[PDB]
């Protein structure tokens, strides 16, 4: 936000970190190893237990 | 591997079949890794999970 670096998109080639419960949960990111990606979802959803 | 559909309960043979054959099935990361699968969430009134 303040414009050091350049967030990247949800690319769905990204593997998702098991072990934490996403169970509830509506935004998390997770810095990648080329970047930095986000996973979000729409108004009235959540992740499941295994995201 | 088993497949089952929730709410429903076992799928027929077309489907699991389809499941694990193509490659473009929907499963576990234990599948994904194995078999491979696609995950772009389109648009589907129902689908076989296998785990």
């Amino acid at each position: 936000w303040l414009g050091m670096l350049v967030v990247k998109k949800a690319k769905g080639s990204d593997m998702i970190v098991p072990g934490p419960s996403y169970k509830g949960k509506v935004f998390f990111e997770r810095p990648t190893f080329d970047g930095y990606v986000g996973w979000g979802c729409s108004s009235g959803k959540s992740r499941t237990e295994s995201g | 591997f088993v497949c089952y559909k929730a709410g429903t309960g076992p799928c027929s043979e077309s489907e699991e079949k389809t499941c694990k054959t193509s490659g473009s099935c929907r499963g576990d990361m234990q599948f994904c890794k194995v078999a491979g699968c696609e995950h772009g969430e389109e648009a589907s009134e129902a689908k076989c999970r296998c785990s």
